[PDB]
């Protein structure tokens, strides 16, 4: 049990890595940079998570 | 330059991402430029969106 709670919260709290980029959150990125710009960082946060 | 914002490229016409060629200028001010300016060209400069 122990083995399946650490996964899940592991799995969960990759989430709030920001993996390279602005923000981990897709909205203050998404929200702020132009499109062109924001899609490479975009390509970085998908291939980390 | 191919995907990058401007108040023509934005405004008017803006290079697509699969722009391949070089870009290519010639100085037209013997021919096209008239006395008190010329206004046979024309741009816009403004627009809703």
């Amino acid at each position: 049990v122990n083995q399946n709670a650490q996964a899940l919260n592991t799995l969960v709290k990759q989430l709030s890595s920001n993996f390279g980029a602005i923000s981990s959150v897709l909205n203050d990125i998404l929200s702020r940079l132009d499109p062109p710009e924001a899609e490479v960082q975009i390509d970085r946060l998908i291939t980390g998570r | 330059a191919p995907g990058q914002t401007g108040n023509i490229a934005d405004y008017n016409y803006k290079l697509p991402d699969d722009f391949t060629g070089c870009v290519i200028a010639w100085n037209s001010n013997n021919l096209d430029s008239k006395v008190g300016g010329n206004y046979n060209y024309l741009y816009r400069l403004f627009r809703k969106s």
